């Protein structure tokens, strides 16, 4: 069959290879994204916490890109690793030939542009990784951009990526109002989607992983949620959901 | 939004509401229009069958009464193995049908001569002694065994393959015609050919067009015939054509669709009676065999060995001139214009077989029928074409 | 591990009409008999007293469902389907417990391995320290 | 040879509206019925040696068998339904001429000497194959396919109608044609439309059907079936799922295998049996076309190949045109939006996304479909390709 | 339907993943019809002999049309219709034939009346396109897992018969099955009373069932970290 | 079992034969008839347009393109490998005529030509080049110091000095026509007229202005390619 | 076979994957462009984005100069690819020869840089159809057609992606010398095409126009309502 290396042609046209680095992505971590009208955000899940591991970390799904630039990955590690080290050289390369930050969509292009370029031709396997990158620049304030392994992308106010993100962008989509969201609203939003998309009835603090970019005072401050800060979202929200279901 | 089940009172209300005025009259007549239908239907029936009563000036009644009494019936039989009879044995295995098999003697009417193994044996329903044989008289006008004397198709009606027709006109017809230069060159004549090419190609037309210049009969025996229904007493239908033609003069035997007997125990009895025909009968005969079937290799081993099937012609699919020959062939017997190109239609189907060519011919006529013209065009032989072989990738990147 | 071995004894001490087969044993030369037999069995078993079928290395006939594309393969699972469809059907069984035992539980089908129609899971592990010593000594 | 029995092909009502004029011709059609039963139950009331003799010499019962040879004028082989065959006498009432190899001779039941032929034996199976009340359906109720009804016309019906043109350009008619296409594309919609217009018998066949568990019953009942074609001609035999059979030629082992080989060997030499001059045609439907023997699809079997592609955009609104026709729709149903959806919307597809609209407006407690209504049929009825984003 | 001037929907397929409720809904409906309810579960159809499998399908759809309006419920159609092989040699011709046999009564050349079917099949996708094709499977019902409501319910309809102990909280034990199937929650009440039996007793309490929940849907996980931190 | 010897050129066949370098041959026969014809005035080439639509502007499709004023072409192939072969050949012409400041005669440049193909096999194609055989089949004319010259190039890269050669979908039965229709002194007027009349006997569609490409070549004026009018005016004629 | 290798010759003479690689295209989305006297136009069918997809990075068409602009149809990375590449090419082509680069130039680097990518494994062929439209600086309307294959062609209202066809024998049908008379005209001409396929009208269609030198502006979402009600307007007017 057409399954071979992925510099091949479906009779129909299709780069199989390609596609399965696309249903790939469906056994990653849950990791979504909300725009909202003065702070943007990442919400992910940590689907790997057994009893021992360190927490020696700032954040494994999301990584820091630049002063201004933030994504969360879902995907192989390796990949994942590669990718975001060619994120931060891009980057900086940005930085040192301009002397400016780099725009999201300068460095979503060339990310993609990589990813295609190992998907085109050498007889490589391409990047089994999707991204949700997170930044703010003069052109076009707060923007976020969801990535994909055939080297697309795509310019997104509320996107989901992940294990069962069909369904958290489905409801997401089916309960976001543009436009009118400040950050609050987009955390008590992203908290409701992990919830219902993640297997487990009362979601804990250390399974979601949640970081929020805000421009304030001339400067782009990215802050990862403490872990106090994360199980007081939580707990506001629970006691929302119970004032919900008692009312109802 | 929960779905509500049709209330009673919903469904009482939907169903006349907005209706048409007429639509119970409309109902009810349909209703018992079906009715009336099936009424009619139930009171013709009983239509008389009449059974095959001849008109009675043929019956002589007291006649057919003695003869149920007297004429027994007798089974029909497959005989086999004769045990070694010589007046001390006069014993065979006879198989009834799907009866049984069994070991019967001989009757009085009948002699040990006429009895041998393979005939349809009349059986008693007693003892089961072989009465009468029955020979399976097959001569077959019914079905198979073309027997067609001397073929309408010619030399000049096959066309394209050059080649095959000058080695089949050399095996067939240089003894055939000049017995005496093989037998002063010091070797028997071609004992027969094996024609085998792709299916299509034209080999049964090329050796019906040497029968006909030969203008000796053409015998053209199918296989499928003999694996179907008519199996089993296969061996005397070939050891009765063999001797008719014997009987006959100069003769032309052809085995076509013959990969179904090729390819086994009433089969097998037919291909070693065939042997028996051929190495058996002497290989000096005018009764040349002409062999042909796609399948080169599932022949039997046995058959092809020397002191019988000698060589092999290799028929192949036409050629430019080929093609262009057929079309003008098949087209010869059309009603089309003077000015077709059939070299460009022969260009258009390349590796396309005869069958192919005659079948792209029809549907030229049956698009010519379409436009209700009692001309065929040269655009519908290209239409046809289209249609048949084929079953912008070839227009923007090759030019 | 002793899994025969308690089938062995269940049929020991059991007052139910015991059938024993083996898995492969559902597997028939002619199209179509291997499914028969499944239906003859657990007929057998429910038109008797409260019965027991047992049978030993289930999982020749009930590894899990693929896409066959082969007449043998497409044969087995129609035995498989039709133990599944004998077990909890359309028409219940009443007083008729089966009992199956395999090696790899975990390439059995998800149908199969569910409440219903195999409610227990019973894992016979390799004998660990009391076990082995209770085994010494039943042995010996 | 007795003409065509074709269906019974009651009067079409033209209106279909529910008005006057449909009341008018229904009860029309219902008072010529009325006075065809009071005709035929009339007659029956109204007016009432050798013969008995023969009959009396035939015996009883009378077993039937099928000759297969004829020895002389007064004995011949026949053969009786179990499968044994006899050395048998002809008696003299037995009218000779129409004694020929495969007809159904009446047999005694002792000593089973030929006493009558039977004209009609035609067993249950082939008897119930035969189609006598002709489908509603008709050409008008296919939507599209234009070219698809234009050469199951040109092959099954104008050698029927006025043929002149076949022998006036030289070429023979086509003898037998195959239809395939993907599931639900019309393939046995128009063979209900050439039924319902035919003026030849309609034989339907599943094709399935032939397979019979007894051995020789299979070859055996094609025969029945294409002997009663012919002696029914004209007639058309419409073989549908012929990929039941039709499937690759390999090697046979077991018994069954061998019997399924020789059913289809039967079909085929059958086939070639007749000749293309004959006015018996088949119409063959499949599926999997490219699984089928690449025999039963020779030029010189069955010339014919009717692709049946899935509706284009126009072929799409007008099968919604045909099966909206007896709806009662809004003024806002577009029917524009589904016919642009780029699908694999078939006419089965189409008529289940008219159903489910219209229990979609029952569900409302309205009886006049909406636009909204033919927008969640059609993703309810749309079950299950590319990644979304790779190709623009 | 008629007034409608819609053609009146035929068969209906109950896919999806097993212990969801398909042959208990068909028993249902069988239970609560005045039609005359057939039961032609799968791999019935399939008879050594040749042909009959073909001849056993005509028969039934005769049969049904001989009755009153009939259902005919056929169980793991996965079984006979899956999907029709190319050739033959190793491949499957005579199940394929009763498929086939089976599509052309279901929608053919007769177009059958008051012959409505329910089919039920845990691989939706193996299933043939011929016979997937709506016409002759309208309305394609998916049963999917039950969500914490009908968990829930499906606790509730499964205790009736129950001895509960006052204070006993199944939202809880509903909350505490994620994605858990029907027949997984009438097991963990099966083994609720189980575990109340073998204490000798009949009240069943909050803990046996939180221990029931957990045996019942206790399963393999991935056992070695590193091949489960492949993934991001 | 021919399919072992498919794959790849680099395979010999049991009968020894280059098999992918024969199926470059036959998927010449995938493109428009073109013909040429050698005269002592000079050498004409014509060619089958094939317009896939009315719409297309003829001037893109180039079946009869200028290597150098002397020298004419026409292909039948892949426009792929020829617009390469054909930029090859106009780069050889210059550096010809950079490095020896002269015309180069047509059967160096076919020469050249084929030496940029046959190179399929080859391990300097490290930089770049073509790992399989060039699906073109290069009709080469013009004038050099031996008289009028006449050159097709095979796809494995041999050339052969043609009277008259036809290459195409239809190269069998032009050729057989401009088997009996040539004569050694045939002129050019007539030479074209016999072309034409080849061409119309060939083509499947009629002959008309945009269905064929003509091209000529004299010693006295340099590479002409018939104009609409001109192409008229030698149509009307036939 | 003779499927799976870029490089290798079937017996019928065809390189399967280089034809495979030309119908990926057909899975693309149509985007049709017309030349006109002083116009030429880009209509495309823009996918409906859901609920919150940027329609300002879906571009589908691009800009490689300021004289040559083109719509892609089959592969968005592939497209993102050679569109970077192309303006690469331009910039350095001004470099070069200091004057503004022929849409001929432009169109026939990117069909030899796919054709390079066509003939060597381990390279796959770039699965887009590009539309190049520009003026030359003499000013002279010209529309060009690059193949995956890597060969191009010139035409005067060409139609690629899915549904081309139909297009194509919309355009050949209404294609006439007074249809682009004016600017409008070929605007009614080449929307009308697009709603042969995308009969929606309003959304799903994205136009650009370039006229004489002026840096072409897309239709922005303001008067595409408009053309479309002149288009409507027209059409029950003749009818
Ligand atoms: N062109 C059409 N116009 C109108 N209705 C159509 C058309 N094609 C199909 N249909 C509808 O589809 C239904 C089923 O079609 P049909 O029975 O002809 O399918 P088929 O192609 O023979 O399928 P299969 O081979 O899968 O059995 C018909 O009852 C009819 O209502
Ligand atoms: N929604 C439900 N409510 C109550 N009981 C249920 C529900 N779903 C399943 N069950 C129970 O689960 C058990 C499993 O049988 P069921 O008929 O439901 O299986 P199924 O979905 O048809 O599965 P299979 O595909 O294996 O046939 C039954 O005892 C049934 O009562
Ligand atoms: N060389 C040929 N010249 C003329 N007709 C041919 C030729 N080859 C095949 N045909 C046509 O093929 C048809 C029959 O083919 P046939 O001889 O049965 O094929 P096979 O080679 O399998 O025997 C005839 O109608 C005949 O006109
Ligand atoms: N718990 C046990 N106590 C005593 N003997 C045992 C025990 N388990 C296994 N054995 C020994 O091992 C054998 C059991 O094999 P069996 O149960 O058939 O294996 P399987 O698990 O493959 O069915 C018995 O013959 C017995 O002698
Ligand atoms: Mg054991
Ligand atoms: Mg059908
Ligand atoms: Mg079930």
């Amino acid at each position: 069959r057409y399954d071979s290396r992925t510099t091949i042609f479906s009779p129909e046209g299709r780069l199989y290879q390609v596609e399965y680095a696309m249903e790939a992505i469906g056994h990653a971590g849950t990791c979504l994204g909300i725009l909202a009208n003065d702070g943007v955000l990442l919400a992910a899940e940590r689907r790997n916490i057994h009893k021992l591991l360190d927490e020696v970390f700032f954040s494994e799904k999301i990584y820091k890109l630049n002063e201004d630039m933030a994504c969360s990955v879902a995907g192989i590690t390796s990949d994942a690793n590669v990718l975001t080290n060619e994120l931060r050289l891009i980057a900086q390369r940005y930085l040192l030939q301009y002397q400016e930050p780099i725009p999201c969509e300068q460095l979503v292009t060339a990310l993609c542009d990589i990813k295609q370029a190992y998907t085109q031709f050498g007889g490589k396997r391409p990047f089994g990784v999707s991204l949700l990158y997170i930044g703010w620049d003069k052109h076009y304030g707060f923007q976020l951009y969801q990535s994909d392994p055939s080297g697309n992308y795509g310019g997104w106010k509320a996107t989901c990526i992940g294990n069962n993100s069909a369904a958290a962008v489905s409801m997401l989509k089916q309960d976001y109002k543009e436009g009118e969201m400040t950050l609050k609203s987009a955390l008590a939003l992203a908290i409701k989607v992990l919830n219902k998309t993640m297997d487990v009835s009362k979601l804990s603090a250390e399974k979601v992983e949640i970081a929020t970019l805000t421009r304030e005072n001339g400067k782009t401050v990215i802050r990862v949620l403490k872990q106090k800060e994360v199980e007081q979202l939580i707990k506001k929200h629970e006691e929302e959901e119970a004032k919900a279901e008692r009312e109802k | 939004k929960p779905i509500r089940a049709l209330d009673e009172g919903d469904i009482a209300l939907l169903k006349t509401y907005g209706q048409s005025t007429y639509s119970r009259q409309i109902k009810q007549v349909e209703d018992d229009i079906q009715q009336l239908l099936k009424k009619i239907n139930e009171l013709t029936g009983i239509k008389e069958s009449d059974t095959g009563l001849a008109p009675p000036a043929l019956w002589d009644l007291a006649a057919d009464k003695q003869t149920l009494q007297s004429e027994q019936p007798l089974q029909v039989a497959r005989c086999t193995k004769i045990i070694n009879a010589d007046s001390e044995d006069p014993k065979y295995i006879i198989n009834v049908k799907q009866f049984a098999k069994f070991v019967v003697d001989l009757s009085d009417q009948v002699a040990p001569t006429d009895i041998e193994e393979g005939m349809r044996v009349g059986v008693d329903r007693n003892k089961y002694q072989i009465h009468i044989p029955l020979p399976p008289k097959i001569d077959p006008t019914v079905t198979m065994m073309q027997v067609e004397e001397k073929p309408d198709v010619t030399y000049s009606d096959v066309g394209g393959c050059k080649e095959q027709i000058e080695k089949l006109r050399e095996v067939v017809e240089t003894p055939l015609l000049h017995p005496e230069r093989f037998v002063n060159l010091g070797i028997e004549p071609p004992k027969g050919v094996l024609l085998f090419g792709p299916p299509g190609t034209g080999k049964t037309l090329c050796a019906r067009a040497v029968a006909n210049r030969t203008d000796a009969c053409f015998i053209r025996v199918i296989g499928s015939e003999l694996v179907q229904k008519y199996v089993g007493e296969g061996a005397r239908m070939v050891r009765e054509l063999f001797e008719m033609a014997r009987t006959k003069k100069a003769c032309l035997i052809f085995f076509d669709e013959i990969d179904a007997i090729g390819g086994d125990n009433e089969v097998q009895r037919t291909m070693l009676e065939l042997i028996n025909q051929l190495d058996g009968f002497d290989p000096r005969g005018n009764i040349k065999v002409l062999m042909a079937t796609n399948r080169p290799d599932t022949l039997d081993p046995a058959l092809m060995r020397p002191g019988r099937l000698d060589r092999k012609i290799e028929f192949s699919l036409p050629d430019l001139e080929g093609r262009t020959h057929i079309f003008k062939i098949h087209a010869r017997s059309m009603s089309v214009e003077r000015d077709i190109r059939f070299e460009l239609l022969a260009r258009l189907c390349p590796n396309s077989t005869g069958a192919e060519i005659r079948s792209v011919c029809t549907e030229a006529g049956m698009f010519a029928i379409r436009a209700r013209r009692k001309i065929a065009t040269e655009k519908d032989f290209l239409e046809a074409v289209n249609k048949v072989i084929k079953s912008t990738p070839r227009y923007m990147t090759y030019n | 591990c002793g899994k025969t071995m308690l089938a062995k004894a269940v049929a020991h001490h059991t007052t139910a009409a015991f059938i024993r087969v083996v898995g492969s044993e559902f597997v028939q030369k002619y199209l179509g008999e291997g499914p028969r037999m499944v239906r003859d069995v657990f007929r057998l078993a429910k038109e008797n007293a409260p019965a027991i079928i047992f049978i030993d290395e289930i999982d020749a006939i009930a590894t899990k469902r693929f896409d066959a594309q082969t007449g043998a393969d497409r044969e087995v699972q129609r035995i498989l389907l039709e133990l599944l469809n004998q077990m909890d059907g359309f028409d219940q069984n009443v007083n008729v417990k089966v009992i199956m035992a395999t090696n790899r539980a975990d390439t059995l089908d998800p149908a199969l391995l569910r409440p219903g129609r195999l409610d227990r899971k019973i894992e016979f592990p390799l004998p660990d320290r009391r076990q082995k010593r209770l085994i010494f000594s039943t042995i010996t | 040879t007795k003409g065509p029995d074709a269906a019974s092909k009651l009067p079409l009502v033209t209106p279909h509206t529910q008005c006057r004029l449909k009341l008018l011709k229904l009860e029309r059609i219902k008072d010529y019925l009325l006075m065809e039963e009071e005709f035929i139950r009339n007659q029956e009331q109204m007016k009432p040696e050798e013969r008995s003799k023969v009959d009396d010499l035939r015996g009883t019962p009378m077993s039937v068998g099928t000759l297969e040879e004829i020895i002389d004028d007064n004995h011949a082989i026949v053969s009786t339904s179990v499968g044994s065959e006899h050395y048998v006498s002809i008696l003299s009432f037995v009218d000779k001429d129409l004694l020929e190899p495969g007809c159904s001779v009446l047999l005694n039941h002792k000593v089973h000497a030929v006493i009558g032929v039977l004209m009609d034996d035609t067993d249950p199976l082939v008897t119930v194959m035969k189609v006598e009340k002709a489908p509603q359906e008709t050409y008008a109720d296919i939507g599209g396919l234009d070219n698809q009804i234009q050469e199951i016309k040109e092959s099954v019906e104008l050698p029927l109608t006025h043929p002149e043109y076949y022998e006036e350009m030289g070429i023979k008619p086509p003898k037998g044609v195959i239809l395939y296409g993907p599931p639900g594309t019309g393939k046995t919609l128009l063979a209900k439309a050439v039924a319902n217009q035919t003026s030849a018998t309609f034989l339907r066949v599943v094709g399935s059907e032939l397979i019979q568990k007894y051995l020789g019953d299979g070859p055996k009942l094609v025969r029945e079936l294409f002997r009663v074609a012919e002696e029914h001609a004209p007639s058309i035999v419409f073989i549908d799922e012929i990929d039941a059979i039709g499937t690759k030629r390999y090697d046979s082992n077991s018994g069954g295998e061998r019997e399924i080989q020789r059913t289809m060997l039967e079909l085929l030499n059958q086939l070639d049996g007749f000749d293309s001059r004959g006015d018996v045609k088949v119409i063959m439907a499949t599926n999997r076309i490219e699984t089928l023997d690449p025999a039963l699809i020779r030029p010189g079997r069955i010339d014919r190949k009717i692709e049946f592609p899935l509706p284009d955009e126009k072929t799409k609104k007008r099968i919604f045109q045909i099966h909206t026709s007896r709806m009662t729709l809004a003024d806002d149903v577009t029917l524009d939006d589904l016919i642009m959806a780029k699908d694999d919307l078939s006419g089965a597809d189409i008529k289940a996304i008219c159903t489910e609209a219209g229990l979609m407006a029952l569900r409302e407690r309205r009886m006049k479909v909406t636009n909204e209504d033919f927008k969640k049929s059609k993703e309810n009825v749309l079950y299950k390709g590319t990644p979304e984003g790779l190709y623009l | 339907f008629e007034a409608l001037g819609i053609a009146q929907p035929k068969g209906v397929l109950l896919y999806g993943p097993p212990g969801t409720g398909k042959t208990l809904l068909a028993r249902a409906v069988a239970h609560h019809t005045d039609c005359t309810f057939i039961r032609v579960s799968g791999s019935e159809l399939v008879q050594k002999f040749i042909g009959e499998g073909a001849r056993m399908v005509r028969e039934l759809f005769v049969m049904a049309r001989e009755h009153a309006p009939s259902i005919i419920f056929m169980d793991e159609i996965d079984s006979i219709g899956s999907s029709r092989l190319e050739g033959g040699s190793g491949g499957d011709s005579e199940v394929q034939r009763t498929m086939l046999e089976l599509l052309n009564q279901l929608d053919g050349f007769e177009a059958t009346k008051n012959i409505k079917v329910i089919m039920a099949t845990n691989r939706i996708d193996i299933l043939d396109s011929a016979l997937l094709r709506p016409g002759r499977i309208d309305r394609k019902i998916e049963f999917p897992p039950p969500n914490e409501e009908a968990r829930l319910d499906i606790l509730k309809i499964h205790s009736r018969k129950m001895n509960l102990t006052r204070g006993i909280n199944l939202r809880k034990i509903a909350e505490l099955m994620p994605g858990a199937s029907g027949a997984e929650v009438k097991g963990v009440c099966t083994e609720a009373g189980m575990y109340a039996l073998r204490e000798r007793r009949v009240h069943v309490t909050q803990e046996d069932f939180e221990m029931a929940v957990a045996k019942v849907m206790q399963k393999d996980s991935e056992k070695n970290m590193s091949i489960k931190k492949l993934w991001k | 079992t021919r399919s072992e010897y498919d794959r790849g050129v680099n395979t010999f066949s049991p009968e020894g034969r280059l098999f992918q370098v024969e199926y470059a041959i036959e998927a010449i026969k995938l493109g428009s008839t073109a013909i040429g014809i050698q005269t002592s005035e000079g050498v004409c080439l014509a060619v089958e347009k094939r317009i896939t639509s009315p719409l297309m502007e003829p001037s893109s499709i180039e079946k009869i393109v200028e290597i150098d004023a002397h020298i004419g072409c026409a292909m039948s192939g892949l426009i792929a490998d020829a617009k390469t072969l054909i930029d090859k050949a106009r780069v050889e012409t210059q550096n010809h005529w950079f490095t020896y400041n002269e015309t180069m005669t047509v059967e160096s440049v076919t020469q050249a030509v084929s030496n940029l193909a046959l190179q399929f096999g080859e391990e300097d194609a490290d930089p770049g080049a073509m790992s399989r055989p060039f699906g073109v089949a290069l009709l080469f004319g013009g004038v050099d110091e031996k008289g009028p010259q006449l050159f097709h190039m095979d796809p494995s890269g041999t050339f052969v000095q043609c009277d008259a050669r036809a290459i195409g979908s239809a190269s069998e039965g032009a050729q057989s026509s401009l088997q009996e229709v040539y004569h050694k002194s045939m002129t050019l007027k007539e030479a074209i007229k016999s072309s034409l009349i080849i061409l119309k006997q060939v083509m499947e569609e009629k002959l008309n202005a945009t269905n064929i490409e003509l091209a000529t070549v004299q010693p006295g004026q340099n590479f002409h390619m018939f104009t609409k009018e001109e192409l008229e005016e030698v149509i009307k004629d036939i | 076979s003779y499927d799976r290798a870029i490089t290798v010759f079937s017996p019928d003479g065809h390189l399967f994957q280089v034809e495979y690689a030309q119908e990926a295209v057909k899975k693309g989305s149509t985007a049709v462009g017309v030349r006109g006297r002083d116009i030429v136009v880009l209509g495309v069918e823009k996918k409906s984005v859901a609920k919150l997809q940027d329609e300002r990075t879906v571009r589908k068409i691009c800009a490689l100069d300021d004289n040559v602009c083109m719509a892609f149809a089959g592969l968005t990375a592939d497209a993102r690819i050679v569109i970077n590449r192309a303006r690469v090419e331009c910039q350095s082509h001004r470099l070069t020869v200091e004057d503004p680069v022929t849409v001929e130039y432009i169109t026939r680097y990117i069909a030899s840089l796919k054709q390079r990518y066509t003939q060597s494994n381990g390279r796959r062929p770039f699965g887009i159809s590009a539309l190049i439209v520009g003026f030359d600086f003499d000013g002279t309307p010209r529309l060009y057609q690059t193949d995956p294959s890597g060969t191009y062609h010139a035409w005067k209202a060409n139609a690629i992606g899915r549904g081309a066809k139909s297009v194509r024998e919309f355009l050949e049908k209404n294609y006439t010398d007074e249809a682009i008379e004016t600017d409008d005209l070929t605007i009614k001409l080449v929307i009308k095409a697009l709603l042969e396929v995308v009969q929606s009208g309003g959304k799903n269609i994205e136009l650009a126009v370039m006229r004489r030198d002026q840096s072409l502006k897309i239709l922005n979402p303001e008067e595409i309502e408009k053309y479309v009600a002149e288009i409507e307007k027209e059409k029950e007017e003749n009818e």
